[PDB]
């Protein structure tokens, strides 16, 4: 393991999430109609946060992450799931190399600052011990031009991996539009995921990358004739959004519609008892010499 | 510590009569923690007596127990040659088992 | 393994014969909840996990959903709405020893219920009282496990039962374990009662034209209501309409 | 039930001695063993006890420092280590089985079983 | 109806089990009306070297419908290759015994089995219970019972 | 478990011998019973099965239509009839237990519990 | 028939050491089908491995197995002298139990 402390120390960027993150919820062909699905889903106009230089922190996985990339020159190499990500307990490591993808369930003893090296790829520095295999997968792989999106969402013992690939423009920014990320893979690998950590590949290279975080919402997907997901209203964004999903269209009258319940929320709880310190007598029941 | 003394040192009587023995501690002792252990000359210590009155299991019914706080007794109705053995009490607490001094029958 | 640390083994991508384990002598104990055990062979699962351990005789009650003790709360819990077959027979000539076998091993204390499915396998020091144990055995401070003293002269509730549980797993998704079903010939343009990978029903089908997207296996209507699927065979989707009906 | 020990030893001060217990009759890890030290024309003396399924021990003041107690599951016995004997150590030396400390009744407050002594001579 | 188990059998004698016997010997349907008595008959049943004359069958292609009585023998294919009648590989006796000895534990003890069904459709009823009669009253509001 | 044979025999040449294993402390009719053959200074040699419960039975070819095999359930008692002897035939004749072909467990492919040998002489 | 050969046909070492005898198959045998007896001189044979690795009830820990394929080994961690037996290989296949021809110890 090699540690890297050429390094300017800068606080964590943060950004708009605007109408990104939505994906297919189900395995299910539907066309020309509005559904009304709650799931996980990265809630609309949230606030992302931005790393770039080599910044690359263990995160926090909660009920799952969404992730998106901006590249020129292929700098991403994969992630790390875990809990303790030091052997241990189980961990899902997943690396884009030069010739393929690998997906291992090993149990590996990570180091506490894992890259790889480039131009043609030479160094390999993400762990050094490495047993109890229990899952393997390999296939095919997968201004700035490139931008990647991924969700990843640890349910029922399937980690559930969604991607799309568009082309991007910005210089120093996430694009604004809408699209549907298509299902990638769904690895049946039991794993209490709480962590991750980003594999990127001395210089630095030209990359940025977003993370955001998964909430459960209700959404409403729109299916055009070729059973394409165009557009989606996020049904807790504003009153408008749940307006939309009231009436199960994206086209709302002229009118006063009744669409949901407001309730204060209790914030204390009050627990009274008798003020009595005597115990019961269950034991004299039980160890009672005659029964 | 706790001290655990017993009394009379050295019992005397014949077979056909009954004998009390009785267990003193210096603090008071729940009585689910008192126990009589009967140890014959050469033979290993065996229970007779546990929770303070209950009879160990093949015991006769010859043995009985009583007692509370820091005073125990142990009772025996009839004696039998085999009842000329040592008797001690013996109690739990803290983290730890105290044995008393044996009386001898 | 012991129950506290049960083993499980995923199954997929597989042919499924259950007739094998069903009409078994071998076992004693076959139960089934959420399918029927001579409906095995007819029906497609996503996954398959095949969850194993020891147990004590009288602990074989309790691998059901819906049940307390301390296998259920503390070693292996099983959800209320479980679909699998818990299998289970004596293993007496095997696991016992004369002197005990203690290599099997089962939690008997713990903080709260195991959650479905929840492995644990901490060693940590149970607090039974209000005073902190600090990582010291003694009073109010017990060791969480304790083993099986496994001996052939032991009655029949208390000898080892070998138990392998199936857990058969059902989401919208595309199945990987079938039952040893052969397959027919794909008829067109007719009424016929299909199966198409465990998804049953009656229909004509016929030729479709929906583009469907490379991960969806079948599509459904404006009604939520099954009308495409695409072969498990031959990637062709086909469009699902119900037979003629009508009034009369 | 039944525990079993082993023969009679003699040491010279400054040794060790190793008692065996063979336990029967019962699942061993189920409860403590425990040891108790009785000098000729003496009471009893509690030494320490261990707890099979964990191989966790305690012990007395007294014997805390000098003395080793460990068990083998597989056989079924436990085995006493004294170590830094001296002359005040003669003593037959039993082991005593008793309930573990979660009991719902006081079983561990008391000893229902008895080996055997062994007598050492320092 | 009547028969011998095995006292972890007897569990298996109700509506709605699966086993052995539920699925290949004594099927119960599961609207059932009758009474399962059972008791230990270890005093009769058992011999010393084992009472060999009670079986059960163990194997058979489908499970019996309720009250479906199988005697047959046949040998019991269990893979894909034709038995031809020679026991051998995947090819079983369908029916095996219960080997009853005194010294056997509870579970493994022969109980005897009878059950009663008690048919319940629309036609004149033939077994009752001991009940009196009554003189019959006319032209009052009385509580009637007309043979059940 | 025990199996329990008869006595040796001593048979002329073109005779038949009857060679009796009792069983006991199991269900005689749920096991195969087996008969293997040792003749002196020589390894063990299969000749055949029966089946209790249904008198069913299987033969080594090099046995086949000089050996029959049958069982009497009532005295949980197996028995060996080897007809039309010749020299070569003085062996130990042995009776073995294994598990039915049903077993899912391949119990079939060994025998757990051996009785005592019965020595024939021809 | 498959032709069962075990090697070496006569093994000699003294109290103490380890042990390794070799069976051999003409054809491929599934590990579920091997087994190993142990048979003293005057005495019926008596089980001891079973399943290739499996230890039958009531054998010592002394004794072990291995193999798959057509090679299948037996190993006795340490002998004693009850240990100075004859072993035989045992496969089950077709329709047929076949035997080795014994090794000597
Ligand atoms: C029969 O059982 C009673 C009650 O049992 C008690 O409650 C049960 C639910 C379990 O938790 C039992 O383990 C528990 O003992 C016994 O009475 C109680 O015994 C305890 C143990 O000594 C007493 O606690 C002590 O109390 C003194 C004050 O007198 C303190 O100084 C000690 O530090 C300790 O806290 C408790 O007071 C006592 N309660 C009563 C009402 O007597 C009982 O001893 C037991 N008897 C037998 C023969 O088993
Ligand atoms: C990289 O830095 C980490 C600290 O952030 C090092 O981890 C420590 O290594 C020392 C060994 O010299 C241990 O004593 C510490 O307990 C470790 N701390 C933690 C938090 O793990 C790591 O060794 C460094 N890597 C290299 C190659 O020097
Ligand atoms: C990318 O990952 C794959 C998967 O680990 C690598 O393929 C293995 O490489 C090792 C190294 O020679 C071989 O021993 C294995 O047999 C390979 N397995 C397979 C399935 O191909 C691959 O080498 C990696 N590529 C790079 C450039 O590191
Ligand atoms: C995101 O949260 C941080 C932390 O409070 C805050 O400083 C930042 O302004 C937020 N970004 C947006 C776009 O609201
Ligand atoms: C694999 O896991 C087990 C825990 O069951 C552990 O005992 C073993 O040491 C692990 N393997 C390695 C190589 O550490
Ligand atoms: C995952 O691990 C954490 C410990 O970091 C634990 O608190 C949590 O309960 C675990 N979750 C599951 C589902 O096991
Ligand atoms: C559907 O697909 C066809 C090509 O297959 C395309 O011409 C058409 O524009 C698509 N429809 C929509 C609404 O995108
Ligand atoms: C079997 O199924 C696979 C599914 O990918 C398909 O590619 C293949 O052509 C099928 N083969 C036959 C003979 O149907």
């Amino acid at each position: 393991c090699v540690n890297l402390t050429t390094r300017t120390q800068l606080p964590p960027a943060y950004t708009n999430s605007f109408t990104r993150g939505v994906y297919y919820p189900d395995k299910v062909f539907r066309s020309s109609v509005l559904h009304s699905t709650q799931d996980l889903f990265l809630p609309f106009f949230s606030n992302v946060t931005w790393f770039h230089r080599f910044d690359n922190p263990v995160l926090p996985f909660n009920d799952g992450v969404y992730f998106a990339s901006t590249e020129k020159s292929n700098i991403i190499r994969g992630w790390i799931f875990g809990t303790t990500l030091d052997s241990k307990t189980q961990s899902l490591l997943i690396v884009n190399n030069a010739t393929n993808v690998v997906i291992k369930v090993c149990e590996f003893q990570f180091c506490n600052d894992p890259f790889l090296g480039v131009c043609m790829e030479s160094e390999f520095r993400v762990y050094s011990s490495a047993n109890n295999c229990t899952f393997e997968y390999v296939s095919q792989p997968f201004n700035f031009k490139n931008l990647r999106e991924f969700v990843f969402k640890n349910i029922d013992g399937y980690f559930k991996i969604y991607s799309k690939h568009t082309p991007i423009n910005l210089v120093r920014d996430l694009p604004q539009g809408f699209s549907a990320l298509e299902p990638l893979v769904d690895l049946p690998i039991g794993i209490n995921i709480t962590r991750f950590q980003t594999l990127l590949a001395w210089t630095a290279g030209a990359a940025a990358y977003y993370v955001g975080y998964l909430q459960p919402r209700t959404f409403l997907l729109k299916y055009n004739e070729n059973g394409t997901i165009t557009d989606a209203v996020d049904c807790a964004l504003d009153p408008l959004s749940e307006t939309k999903c009231t009436l199960k269209s994206f086209t709302v009258e002229k009118g006063i519609y009744q669409t949901s319940n407001f309730r204060v929320q209790p914030t204390e709880s009050i627990v009274r008892f008798p003020n009595i310190t005597n115990l019961c007598p269950f034991g004299e029941v039980f160890n009672a010499t005659r029964f | 510590e706790i001290v655990m003394m017993q009394s009379p040192g050295t019992l005397s009587l014949s077979p056909g009569e009954r004998a009390t023995l009785s267990c003193r501690a210096s603090q008071s002792v729940s009585s689910s923690y008192l126990a009589w252990y009967q140890q014959k000359p050469g033979q290993a210590p065996r229970l007779l007596i546990y929770g303070a009155s209950s009879r160990a299991t093949g015991i006769p019914d010859r043995f009985s127990g009583s007692g509370s706080g820091t005073d125990f007794t142990l009772t025996i109705s009839r004696l039998e040659p085999e009842d000329f053995a040592v008797y001690y009490c013996q109690q739990y607490g803290s983290s730890a088992w105290t044995f008393g001094q044996g009386t001898k029958v | 393994a012991s129950v506290y640390a049960w083993n499980r083994k995923r199954i997929s991508n597989c042919v499924a014969d259950y007739s094998v384990l069903y009409n078994s002598a071998s076992f004693s104990t076959f139960k089934c909840y959420g399918v029927s055990p001579t409906k095995l062979n007819d029906l497609c699962f996503t996954n398959v996990y095949a969850d194993s351990f020891v147990i004590r005789g009288d602990e074989v009650r309790q691998i059901a959903p819906g049940q307390t003790g301390k296998i259920a709360d503390y070693n292996y819990k099983l959800p209320d709405d479980f679909t699998g077959c818990v299998i289970a027979w004596n293993s007496n000539n095997l696991d016992s020893k004369v002197g005990g076998n203690y290599n099997y091993r089962y939690r008997l204390f713990r903080k709260s219920n195991l959650k479905p499915f929840e492995r644990d396998i901490s060693t940590e020091i149970y607090q039974a009282g209000s005073t902190p144990c600090n990582g010291v055995e003694g009073f109010n401070c017990y060791f969480p496990l304790q083993s099986y003293g496994f001996q052939p002269t032991n009655g029949v509730g208390y000898q080892p039962y070998r138990v392998v549980v199936l857990s058969f797993e059902l989401l919208h998704a595309p199945a990987t374990v079938c039952g040893p079903k052969k397959s027919t010939n794909l008829v067109k343009n007719k009424c016929v009662n299909f199966n198409f990978n465990g998804l049953t029903g009656t229909g004509v089908l016929t030729e479709s034209n929906k583009k469907f997207l490379p991960f969806q296996q079948f599509g459904r209507d404006i009604a939520d209501t099954t009308d495409a699927v695409r072969d498990p065979q031959t990637l062709e989707i086909l469009d699902i309409t119900p037979c003629s009906f009508g009034g009369v | 039930v039944q525990l079993v020990q082993s023969g009679a030893e003699v040491k010279k001060p400054g040794a060790s001695v190793k008692v065996s217990c063979k336990a029967s009759g019962y699942t061993f890890t189920g409860y403590y063993m425990h040891w108790v030290r009785q000098a000729p024309g003496q009471g009893l003396e509690w030494m320490g006890w261990i707890n099979p399924i964990s191989s966790g021990t305690s012990y007395a003041q007294t014997f805390q420092g000098r003395v080793t107690m460990t068990s083998d599951t597989s056989i079924t016995t436990a085995y006493m280590e004294l170590s830094r004997l001296r002359s005040d150590d003669t003593a037959v030396y039993y082991c005593a089985r008793a309930a573990p400390f979660y009991d719902f009744w006081s079983g561990y407050s008391y000893f229902d079983y008895w080996g055997q002594g062994t007598l050492v001579t320092v």
